[PDB]
C-alpha cells in the first residue's frame, strides 16, 4: 500500500544511486549536530 | 441602391471579406483562422515544429499557443511530441504537428485516431 | 525563490510544474509522491475571493524540468491530469490551514535520472527531522523578489532555484505574524541575526521543502510552500503546509481512488 515506508522513494538517480552529493547537501546535514 | 458592402455592417476582430451583396466572412492573418465556436474571432494555428506564440502586447509576457503546443524559448510555440512522451496513445503513434495520430486494434484494418487514445 | 541559487541537473527529481494552458504561464510548483500522484498547494488551485478555480484541463503537469522557460524535449515528461483532489476542509476564508492538494495523473509517469519520487514522513522521521535548527530545502521557479513595485533582481530564475532554509521554533513563528497559525502548518527561514538569509516567494507555492535523512540517506517531503507576508523580510518567515499532520488524509484519497 502507499505510505508503507517499503517503496523506493527519496533516493536520486544523479546523487545517491551514484554515490554523488550534491553542492549544499553538507550544510542540512551539518545542521542536525545540537549544541550540548 | 445597388450594390451594398455587407462589411460595412459586420463585426470582426480582424478584418471583413465580401461574398454576396448580403453575406460576407470574418477572417484573420496568417497564422490564425476563426474560432470554429466564435466565428468572429481569431485565433493562432501551427502547421510546424514552432511557430511564434500569440502573444498580447498590452501585456508584458502573455502569450497564447494552439493546442497541442507548448510555450518555449523566446516567445515560441513548439509542437509537444505525444508518441515521444508517451502516455497519450498505447497503440502504434505517429505524431503531428499540434496533434498525434494513433492506431487501435488489434483487429483487421484497425482504426486511425486523431487526438485520442484507444 | 529569494537569494537562493541554481539547482543542478536531477537535484530534485520529484520537483513538479503546474503549467497554466491559457496563458501559457507557470501556475505553481509541485512534487511527485509516487508514479501516478502529484502534491500540491490548494491555494494554487482554489481561491473564491479572486474567482480563482483551475480544473484538470486548464493544466498540464511537467515532469523532470530544469530550465523555467525552455521545453526540455526527451528530459521532461508531460502528464495529463485524471483528477484534483482539493482538502475538503482547506479554509481559504482565513488562514489557508489545510492548504493541500492531490492530483492523479491519467498516466503513469515513467522515472529517469530526472524524474522519480520523494518520500513522504511516517512518525518517526517528522519527529526527528521536524525541530527548529534543522535545515530543510525549498525548490521553486518562482520570483526571485517580492517584486510586484519597484526592486532590482532578474524578476523570474532561468533554471530552477534552491535555498537550504532552517525550522524556526512554533513561537517565534507565532510572534512574527498577526495571522492564526495552526499545527497543520510551521515557518521556516533565518533570524536577523544569522545574517544568511532566503525565502520562497510568489509561484513556489505547491513546491516541497524536504529533509535528507542522516539515517537512511532519503529524501522527505516535510512541507508545501503554502504562504507567507513579503518575500524574505526580516522578522518574518515562509509558512509551510505540515505533510506529516495530513499524511492520514493523503493515504485515504490514494486508497480509495486508486494508486
Ligand atoms: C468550480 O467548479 C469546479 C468544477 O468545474 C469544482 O471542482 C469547484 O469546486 C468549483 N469551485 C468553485 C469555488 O466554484
Ligand atoms: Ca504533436
Ligand atoms: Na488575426
Ligand atoms: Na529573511
Amino acid at each position: 500500500t502507499f505510505g508503507s515506508g517499503e517503496a523506493d522513494c527519496g533516493l536520486r538517480p544523479l546523487f545517491e544511486k551514484k554515490s554523488l552529493e550534491d553542492k549544499t547537501e553538507r550544510e542540512l546535514l551539518e545542521s542536525y549536530i545540537d549544541g550540548r | 441602391v445597388e450594390p451594398v458592402d455587407p462589411c460595412f455592417r459586420a463585426n470582426c476582430e480582424y478584418q471583413c471579406q465580401p461574398l454576396d451583396q448580403t453575406s460576407y466572412l470574418c477572417v484573420c492573418a496568417e497564422g490564425f483562422a476563426p474560432i470554429p465556436h466564435e466565428p468572429h474571432r481569431c485565433q493562432m494555428f501551427c502547421n510546424q515544429t514552432a511557430c511564434p506564440a500569440d502573444c498580447d502586447p498590452n501585456t508584458q509576457a502573455s502569450c497564447e499557443c494552439p493546442e497541442g503546443y507548448i510555450l518555449d524559448d523566446g516567445f515560441i510555440c513548439t509542437d509537444i511530441d505525444e508518441c515521444e512522451n508517451g502516455g497519450f496513445c498505447s497503440g502504434v503513434c505517429h505524431n503531428l504537428p499540434g496533434t498525434f495520430e494513433c492506431i487501435c486494434g488489434p483487429d483487421s484494418a484497425l482504426a486511425g485516431q486523431i487526438g485520442t487514445d484507444c | 525563490i529569494v537569494e537562493g541559487s541554481d539547482a543542478e541537473i536531477g537535484m530534485s527529481p520529484w520537483q513538479v510544474m503546474l503549467f497554466r494552458k491559457s496563458p501559457q504561464e507557470l501556475l505553481c510548483g509541485a512534487s511527485l509522491i509516487s508514479d501516478r500522484w502529484v502534491l500540491t498547494a490548494a491555494h494554487c488551485l482554489l481561491y473564491p475571493p479572486w474567482d480563482k478555480n483551475f480544473i484538470e484541463n486548464d493544466l498540464l503537469v511537467r515532469i523532470g524540468k530544469h530550465s523555467r522557460t525552455r521545453y526540455e524535449r526527451n528530459i521532461e515528461k508531460i502528464s495529463m491530469l485524471e483528477k484534483i483532489y482539493i482538502h475538503p476542509r482547506y479554509n481559504w476564508r482565513e488562514n489557508l490551514d489545510r492548504d493541500i492538494a492531490l492530483m492523479k495523473l491519467k498516466k503513469p509517469v515513467a522515472f529517469s535520472d530526472y524524474i522519480h519520487p520523494v518520500c513522504l514522513p511516517d512518525r518517526e522521521t517528522a519527529a526527528s527531522l521536524l525541530q527548529a535548527g534543522y535545515k530543510g530545502r525549498v525548490t521553486g521557479w518562482g520570483n526571485l523578489k517580492e517584486t510586484w513595485t519597484a526592486n532590482v533582481g532578474k524578476g523570474q530564475p532561468s533554471v530552477l532555484q534552491v535555498v537550504n532554509l532552517p525550522i524556526v521554533e512554533r513561537p517565534v513563528c507565532k510572534d512574527s505574524t498577526r495571522i492564526r497559525i495552526t499545527d497543520n502548518m510551521f515557518c521556516a527561514g533565518y533570524k536577523p541575526d544569522e545574517g544568511k538569509r532566503g525565502d520562497a516567494c510568489e509561484g513556489d507555492s505547491g513546491g516541497p521543502f524536504v529533509m535528507k535523512s542522516p539515517f537512511n540517506n532519503r529524501w522527505y517531503q516535510m512541507g508545501i510552500v503554502s504562504w507567507g507576508e513579503g518575500c524574505d523580510r526580516d522578522g518574518k518567515y515562509g509558512f509551510y503546509t505540515h505533510v506529516f499532520r495530513l499524511k492520514k488524509w493523503i493515504q485515504k484519497v490514494i486508497d480509495q481512488f486508486g494508486e
